[PDB]
């Protein structure tokens, strides 16, 4: 741990710090060293370490998108391809660095729904970029280990939260486009985008205007997903 | 198809 | 050197995919292999090394003045103060990565006006950048380089090129930018602009329709500024 | 006051 030498506390003012500064490898860094500390991460503290690796996973796969097209207009030297293998290392190495926080030990210490759920969901979105990326003889598993992983999420949710809490509208959002986009089950990906919508729609009158506005959000983005697929 | 953007806290 | 195994064509070709994926780091990493080869650039090259590191420097300063103005503002715990002294010591590191390419060797070998009007411009250019976070001792020394360079450039552009030549406008443009944020001399700074502009405007008749857009597109940040400082 | 943005090839 590279990080061993901080606060936790300055870890993650580092992390808020890094985020205004888009410094988004940093912000990872940082939170990675507050998550190895061994505490359990408050609710804001989750969403310090998720958004510090979308953005830096969210990076690299663009890049992986550019460089694979590049690749297949080629295909219709070897620098392409060398370089295309590179960033799909190192997306690889981003997404196995948070799988492994989240094995090491985030998840067996999740007690309450809120960050269970939380942790399951970013299991399945990691393993949904290892997905995109993957080819010969674990893309198979790679594609079981998401669905797994989203679908205990989905199953503690459903118990546990309203059908507005907005962790549960982004993993059925995710977990649509999981169905969508890697598991080539487009008609379950639309089953589940209404399910979602329809539930959270008959729950929205119990909710402050605050609330409200955080669940019609995450439903436009459902909507939004729809009209694309229909 | 978008899912969730989650980049910014 | 760490692209020391790589063709010089291979670390160009990987530059230009590393600019079409985004990614500024890798980009200068490559043309720095490249440099390293020790022959010449050629023109294209020499504007794929600039955009490389302007882009990984441009990202660095912006975030450094996001954390100086935090730091400034709770100057009205020490984290805020040591994460801006990383990211300073980080862009210090870069800009004297790039001098000392312009050092070892790329402006001693550079004869021909165009190329060495662009290396002294990128030296005046990094010189710049040191400055804007220097405090004590060699501040003004850091100063003093940037202006050297800078003048060293325009003394050879006004003698070896038009007035419209897009390296000996974006010279001025930025020598006139030295002058207003680093040297304190915003009279300066306007009357290179305003002579810098009106000796082209009366050069444009002499253009191709090609060189004509590349001219008046400089010619208007130019214009740009002045609107800004009078 | 902007200097060249010289970020594109
Ligand atoms: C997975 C997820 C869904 C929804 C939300 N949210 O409503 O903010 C988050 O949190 S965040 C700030 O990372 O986008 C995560
Ligand atoms: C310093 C400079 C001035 C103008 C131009 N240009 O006209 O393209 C350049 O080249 S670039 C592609 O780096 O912006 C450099
Ligand atoms: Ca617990
Ligand atoms: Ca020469
Ligand atoms: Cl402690
Ligand atoms: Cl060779």
């Amino acid at each position: 741990g590279a990080m061993g030498s901080m606060e936790r506390a300055s870890l993650i003012q580092k992390a808020k710090l890094a985020e205004q500064a888009e410094r988004y490898e940093d912000m990872a860094a940082f939170m990675k060293g507050a998550v190895e500390k061994g505490e359990e991460l408050s609710c804001e503290e989750r969403n310090l370490l998720s958004v510090a690796y979308k953005n830096v996973v969210g990076g690299q796969r663009a890049a992986w998108r550019v460089l694979s097209s590049i690749e297949q207009k080629s295909n219709e030297g070897p620098e392409v391809r060398e370089y295309r293998e590179k960033v799909e290392t190192e997306l690889q190495g981003v997404c196995d660095t948070v799988l492994g926080l989240l094995d090491s030990h985030l998840i067996k210490e999740a007690g309450d729904a809120e960050s269970r759920v939380f942790y399951l969901k970013m299991k399945g979105d990691y393993y949904r970029y290892l997905a995109e990326v993957a080819t010969g003889d674990d893309k198979k598993r790679i594609i079981d280990s998401a669905r797994s992983a989203y679908q205990e999420a989905m199953d503690i949710s459903k118990k546990e939260m309203p059908p507005t809490n907005p962790i549960r509208l982004g993993l059925a959002l995710n977990f649509s486009v999981f169905h969508y986009e890697i598991a080539n089950s487009p008609e379950e990906a639309i089953s589940l985008a209404k399910t979602t919508f329809d539930e959270a729609m008959a729950d929205l009158h119990t909710l402050s205007e605050d609330s409200y506005k955080d669940s019609t959000l995450i439903m436009q983005l459902l909507r939004d997903n729809l009209t694309l697929w229909t | 198809a978008g899912s969730i953007p989650g980049r910014r806290s």
